[PDB]
């Protein structure tokens, strides 16, 4: 698919912001399509895509942050071939902060629920390894970055049961039944338990 | 087509007499006799010894004597992994298989055999562990629920090798899990003429050795 | 093109034709002879002695002389991983293609070689570890039941290189995993002289060394 110059807008809205999507005219591209974004012979970025201006597409400053992306370059933007049965995540792993620091806490959080909600407000989007975003529970908000990506094997996908050949991937597609996982960064105070939102046994020698 | 002599053990005579009495008595009685007693059968075995005698053949062996479903293997602790919890999935979606038949059939089922492989790496004295992964522990006392929980499943074989009898736990080596605990050793003169001879019996076939030997 | 002048090793004669005969020997042998006596292959040999004798070149050379895929080599404790299960997963992955090729062309299959370097490392006597042990015991049991399981390999040949052999755990030495062991010792006179002359062949030839040496 030909790539189309496009100029590079501020997003319109921070709840447009939480979505994680690139927001477009809808002149250009229709809601749910998939761009890539070249922004030099060696970066090309896949993002999922009234008021944004026909011709431009609009970055929220996470997205650009990330992407390295300022307002009013000139872009070419096409499309991933988004293989169908394979790359949508099995499993992920994700690193948990508290967003701001004065809001932290030590008491535990219930966390199942988080990654439930999760997999519930960000289904069908693209995610990709090393990408940032936010998220909140309890009233309280928390920032995120994407360490790791196991795709399902694709037998899951045919309706059998899984060798166990999970193939880890440059980009994934959440599911409906995709899973995640939230490892703290050390420093921190932020209880967690659920059960399911995953701890890998730590393997750390002490000494006496 | 089976005869002792297919299987190829060495000098193992008295073993393989007391394992078939001790645990293969009761299924080869006509069913009416064996209810009229009312006893329980047999569902673990435990063969412990120095290294390199043949554990392992003897379980195949046996594997081959049964006519039953295809045995499931453990080999070794293939059964961690790094996902909490998924362990005991594993765990369970063994003896689902054998639940179920058991719930279709009734007293009348067949058998299922599961040899278990280098159990002692799975299964180590739960207190006596280290602290941080108490996933081994879990995993214990969930195989102890399982094999013998409140509810009774009783066509299940279990097989269990190790080289350090020791480190096994104490509240898995009770009657009812694993009774029955061997001690294999070293043959003797005869039994390692049978050995030669099972070894030197294609030579000799095809006229491979010389008569001064 | 193989000469056993090309692999530039001196000293070490008597060892290698000793490694020869009882490494190589049935699979250079004419095979209708060899399926007359229904002999299975070894898969195991290991050297020790003291530092800088030459271990390295030894298993370099061997791997160049034999026809067969491109070797696998480990680099020490390469293994180790910080996720539970993860350790056992790698050491699966070593032998997944020759399984996948026993299972596909049976007998008329190639050769695999691995090598590993410094294996005190990854290997010890199980149960020697205070802390963290947990890792350790389950790689040395998935290693031994890896080399020899339930499942045969016919495909796989072992090399191993050491400098603490009595530091080993006695399981991983038994007959059938690591049969062929050798030392590699100081040379003698001769030995040095030939040394000398084969590390000096190039500036022989080249007129570079004086005529009072
Ligand atoms: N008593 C025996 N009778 C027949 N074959 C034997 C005997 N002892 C050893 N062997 C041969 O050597 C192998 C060694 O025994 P096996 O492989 O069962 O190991 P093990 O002693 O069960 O295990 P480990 O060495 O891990 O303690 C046998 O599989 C067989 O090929
Ligand atoms: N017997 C020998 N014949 C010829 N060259 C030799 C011999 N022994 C050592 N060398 C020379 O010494 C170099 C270093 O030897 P090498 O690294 O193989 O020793 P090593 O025993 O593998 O090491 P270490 O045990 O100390 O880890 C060789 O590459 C070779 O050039």
């Amino acid at each position: 698919m030909a790539g189309r110059s496009m100029q590079a807008a501020r997003c319109p809205t921070d709840e447009l912001s939480l979505s994680n999507c690139a927001v477009v005219s809808e002149k250009d591209y229709q809601s749910g399509q998939h761009v890539i974004v070249r922004t030099s012979p060696n970066h090309k970025y896949i993002f999922t895509l009234p008021s944004v201006v026909p011709g431009s597409v609009a970055f929220s400053l996470p997205q650009r942050k990330w992407a390295g992306l300022s307002i009013g370059q000139e872009i070419e933007v096409a499309l991933y071939s988004f293989d169908k049965a394979k790359q949508c995540i099995g499993t992920m792993t994700i690193e948990i902060d508290f967003l701001q620091k004065k809001n932290i806490d030590s008491n535990p959080y219930d966390t199942d629920k988080m990654a439930a909600e999760f997999i519930q407000q960000f289904n069908n989007q693209a995610f990709s390894v090393g990408q940032q975003l936010v998220f909140s529970f309890n009233d309280k908000l928390f920032g995120l970055l994407v360490k790791d990506i196991e795709a399902m094997d694709p037998s899951i996908l045919k309706g059998e049961p899984a060798s166990g050949k999970r193939q880890k991937i440059e980009v994934g597609l959440v599911v409906g039944n995709s899973q995640v996982a939230f490892e703290k960064a050390e420093n921190s105070s932020l209880n967690l338990i659920g059960k399911a939102k995953t701890k890998e046994n730590r393997q750390s020698i002490i000494n006496p | 087509d089976w005869n002792f002599e297919k299987m190829g053990i060495g000098g193992l005579d008295k073993e393989f007499s007391d394992i078939f009495r001790r645990a293969f008595a009761s299924r080869v009685f006509p069913p009416e006799i064996v209810e009229q007693m009312g006893c329980k059968h047999v569902k673990g075995i435990l063969l412990y010894g120095p290294p390199g005698c043949g554990k392992t053949l003897l379980a195949r062996q046996i594997g081959k004597m049964l006519n039953a479903r295809e045995p499931k293997v453990v080999n070794g602790p293939e059964i961690l992994n790094k996902y909490v919890g998924e362990s005991e999935a594993n765990i369970r979606k063994l003896f689902a298989d054998a639940e179920e038949e058991q719930r279709r059939l009734g007293a009348n089922s067949g058998l299922h055999i599961i040899i278990f492989d280098e159990i002692d790496a799975i299964c180590k004295q739960r207190g006596s562990m280290a602290g941080s992964t108490g996933v081994h522990d879990t995993v214990v006392n969930q195989l102890l629920s399982k094999i013998d929980g409140v509810e009774q499943l009783n066509n299940i074989l279990v097989i269990g090798m190790t080289n350090r009898p020791d480190l096994i736990d104490e509240a898995l080596l009770r009657p009812g899990r694993l009774e029955v605990k061997m001690e294999i050793g070293l043959p003797d003169e005869k039994g390692r003429l049978q050995i030669l001879h099972i070894h030197t019996a294609r030579m000799r076939g095809h006229q491979l050795l010389s008569a001064d030997v």
